[PDB]
């Protein structure tokens, strides 16, 4: 029962780790983060091995401070949809807008949850797209921002974690065996190729 | 679904020759040719078929293989080779006696061209496919002596995998 | 002979249908196969853009929607020996060779390198498919072995993979083909040193949208 | 295939029945067939003396009793040329060569001629069987010949052939095997020199008895 | 009714204790626990009386300051299972893998729960073993540590409460009467064997 | 004569069964009694890995299930007087004896003294039946009192007690056998000083699986 799809890739794992300053002069505050699913190797490899996909997402945020310690302190998650523009600084208007989803929450709460659809205009995410408009397949984006009045002097330290959910795959394709080099490019190293297979002494031996 | 193995993974080999067996008429009437393990997730020729890689993702694993050769050279050429299964347990075999009085196959090359062996019960030494010269490697003039064999292999219906874990093969 | 139907799905219909002169038996020309020879590949839809009726229907057109039949010989005489690896890969994306990690310093593939057109392309490393995997798990896709010992043909039935039912045929290759030799041309001195290969393909049951005069 | 049954009997029972691990394929060592080669025989209850299970269970037993499915494969090239004759003999005793009339003077084989063992012997006079017996009718025995442009293989189903319904399998070698190439072996220059030849037996029906520990 | 087996073995004991530290150029961290139920003398007196056992497990986490008082810190307790390779730093990648479970939770919060199911690839644990590879049945491990992003200064005390639950037992035996010496060995003292019954004055007497 | 029958089950089957040459009461040699003996204790599948078809039969494969018919006379006069306690332990360890906590200092016991092969092994320590643990309550397990005014003979019909239905017959000894006297022996002068005990074993329900040639 734990090798079907839906227990291969069911499991939250670490997607992204955003930082936080909230300053002075580089009155920054805000932290966007744009979402894709292929940041760590190992997701990259897993989702990979197929060619489409289709699924639903959990989002969990988890949110210390610099040495560790909590204060309350409200929080705004804010879900920019794909399509819609992303906020520019602290307190623009991209913030008070209505279509953009927000999540307000305590540093001493638990931590956030939210989840997100399929919301791809074609009928499934594909990750190989042979032609020319990568392809036009998007997420979104997740900024985050002190919700406060005075300048908070804090830097905090977001994680987050995604689940996938009710997962469907199609057309299967080989795992990469070559290393990585860029992130939206199958780049491989034409020198210094790896062999799937660790050298041994002999063919006639079992080592 | 079945999957070249990589049984030629020694050293001074380019990349693709490393998925084939060289089979010759220099070598002699009985010798052994090729030999390799079973257990699908250690590191071997097990590591570059499809098996092995999903076998890496899951800590544990049952169930029975199959190992299917194929072999490209002339229309003209025949010989008879012995594919041999010896259980865990002892070590390699030493002779082609010892190796027959095992598992084995008889396979030629006048009516069959694809042998398919069939592995029982592995689990997380694991057995042993030792591959012998039976007879030799009779070729008639104007023709290449030298021929190759491409080694597949997949699971069974009875292959049962458990614990889910992340791999090693990335960084 | 065998067919290899791939994925078990017989291409269907769902926007005009030819019928006619379209399902018609397209001989592309042979590749000399010859010892130091390292594979072929092909991209389809845009294989036969510049080739008649087809041609002309794919280019005039804006979305497009068709399966395909396809034939692959290699007639060796019975001397020769080696083996082909002919394979179907749904949305054969090439990778690019080079060790930069910087964005527009990184090397890329060109347009003749990513659309061959209707004389194909040569791989550079066929133990990593140019696209960092390995293909002893190549397998994995439908796929025959040409033995040349045993048959002289291949013949792969592939339905439309697609996420979307319609996709334009200039700007999207659906798929590719793949023949890897991966036992290598060996023969006696006297014979022929280099042996041909031919593909005709037949494009089952097509569709065309929105042309533009 | 054609299957030459050996006097017309089945081999049938009659004691343990193994009837589980000795039933099985045992593949001997190919013999190298030249030009100037002369012949090979095998005793047969003593091939199997020292292979595995069936060695274990005839060597610690007393009384034996089994048939045989013989398999002689014999693969060359379609521009090799020449014939064997492939023949059982039941009861193949082995002659000495010489030309001295006293009993303790006259030559006599030796254990390893007798009893070749896994590896077989090689004959010194083919023209009398190295027997006094000439083979021009040794056709008289169950045998087919390996022709090699109409087939490759041959099959002799034996039967068990003695005076006493049990005998022991280490000091009385029941029946032999006698490959003899009558046509010599011909080829082109450039062809492969050597010719393999395959067997595999299977002991059908066996029956021990009286097992000394 | 509080005789069987389920009630002889279900009861919250404390099996465990963890220390942590999280200081300067001994910045550990971390602290692994490998996971025994033969940690103190009651619980393996009344396991080794029974030779086959199978049963899941509650797992509870008190954590404490080394004084007493709680503040709000993030804790990652993470549950790596037999096979899978122990954390080896702080920040090691083995903390962001998403094979292994992991519980985050602060300090102000209840302690924390888990239940760890049966995991033996046998029909179930054997703590006698006659014969040749200590046998192995291992339950696997409870690596934690404080999640942050500047070193928390403090150090910790967590304590591991286990209870037992569905037992079922097989092949009952005596009880260990004499004294211990080692842990996955039932070595006894050859010199001064102790008794299973105290002396009294004559036999014809009732002390 | 009265049969316990351990745990109340009877040893049943689940591989091949040799039900003929296996089922023979194996006799192992007496033991001397004697006024200063301690007891004796036999590791059971490794007993008979040494003795004729069955230690060839589970020496040569990999997995082994059987159960055991065990038999102990223990034939003396009517003039002598003791007591004897036979008792079957699954999974019997045998301890160290040493006063060291450390790992690599700590005695173990050696190969001959866990697995003493057919001639047995005698007790150190009785009291505490060589594990740290009184043997008062080792009347826990199945067992017979020899008592040797009311019978001289005892029998355990043993099934096989294991947590995977098939294990190695080497490398795991299953369960033991201990004979102790609990009441010495005791004799008038002129009689015989020592009483021979003679044990029979027999293999019920034979299974063997993954011989090794």
């Amino acid at each position: 029962l734990e090798t079907t799809i839906n227990h291969f890739f069911s499991r939250s794992g670490l997607v992204g780790v955003v930082n936080l300053t909230d300053g002075g002069t580089d009155t920054t505050g805000y932290a966007t983060w744009d979402i894709d699913i292929m940041g760590f190797v190992q997701l990259r490899r897993k989702c990979e091995m197929f060619t489409y996909m289709r699924f639903n997402a959990e989002f969990t945020f988890v949110t210390t401070t610099k040495n560790g310690e909590a204060r309350p302190y409200m929080l705004q998650y804010m879900y920019v949809p794909p399509g819609a523009p992303k906020p520019t600084g602290r307190d623009a208007f991209q913030w008070q807008t209505a279509t953009n989803p927000s999540v307000f929450v305590k540093l001493t709460d638990p931590p956030a949850q939210v989840s997100v659809p399929f919301m791809s205009p074609a009928s499934a995410y594909q990750w190989f797209y042979d032609g020319y408009p990568c392809p036009n397949n998007m997420m979104g984006t997740f900024a985050v921002r002190v919700v406060s009045r005075e300048a908070s002097q804090l830097k905090l330290q977001t994680r987050v974690y995604m689940k996938l959910k009710h997962v469907r795959a199609w057309v299967p394709r080989p795992i990469r065996s070559q290393p990585y080099l860029l992130k939206n490019f199958p780049n491989y190293d034409s020198s210094k190729i790896t062999n799937s297979a660790r050298d041994r002494s002999s063919i006639k031996q079992a080592n | 679904v079945e999957t070249i193995l990589e049984v030629n993974n020694t050293t001074e080999a380019t990349g693709l020759t490393r998925l084939l067996i060289p089979v010759s008429s220099q070598n002699k009437a009985d010798e052994l040719c090729a030999a390799f393990m079973v257990d699908p997730g250690r590191i071997g020729p097990w590591q570059s078929t499809l098996v092995g890689q999903i076998c890496r993702y899951y800590t544990q694993w049952s169930g029975s293989l199959k190992v299917t050769f194929m072999f490209t050279g002339s229309f003209m050429a025949t010989g008879k080779m012995l594919v041999a299964y010896s259980p865990p347990g002892s070590a390699q075999p030493a002779n082609r006696e010892t190796a027959m009085l095992g598992t084995h196959v008889i396979w030629d090359f006048g009516l069959q061209s694809s042998v398919s062996l069939v592995i029982p019960w592995i689990s997380n030494t694991a057995g042993v496919v030792t591959l012998w010269y039976q007879t030799n490697y009779v070729v008639p003039p104007e023709t290449p002596g030298e021929a190759y064999i491409i080694a597949m292999g997949a699971a069974q219906d009875n292959f049962t995998l458990k614990i889910c874990k992340d791999t090693d093969e990335v960084t | 002979a065998n067919i290899v139907l791939a994925y078990g799905e017989w291409p269907e219909y769902c926007p005009t249908r030819p019928d006619v002169s379209v399902n018609r038996f397209y001989t592309l020309d042979s590749k000399m196969w010859q010892e130091n020879s390292t594979g072929w590949y092909w991209k389809f839809p845009d294989v036969l853009n510049k080739t008649g009726v087809f041609g002309q229907n794919a280019q005039f057109h804006y979305l497009y929607r068709s399966g395909f039949c396809l034939h692959v010989q290699c007639n060796a005489s019975k001397f020769h020996q080696g083996a082909l690896l002919v394979a179907v890969i749904p949305e054969f994306v090439i990778a690019g060779r080079g060790s930069n990690t910087k964005p527009n310093e990184a090397p890329h593939p060109g347009f003749t390198t990513t659309f061959p057109g209707t004389t194909g392309a040569t791989f550079h490393d066929p133990y990593v498919l140019d696209s960092g995997v390995p293909l002893s798990q190549a397998l994995i896709y439908p796929h025959q072995w040409i033995n040349l010992r045993t048959n002289n043909c291949a013949t792969v039935i592939v339905p439309y993979i697609n996420a979307v039912p319609f996709d334009s045929a200039i700007n999207h290759s659906n798929f590719g083909l793949i023949v890897i030799p991966v036992s290598p041309l060996k023969y006696s001195s006297g014979a022929t040193t280099a042996i041909p290969i031919t593909i005709t393909i037949a494009p089952l049951n097509s569709e065309f949208g929105g042309l533009r005069q």
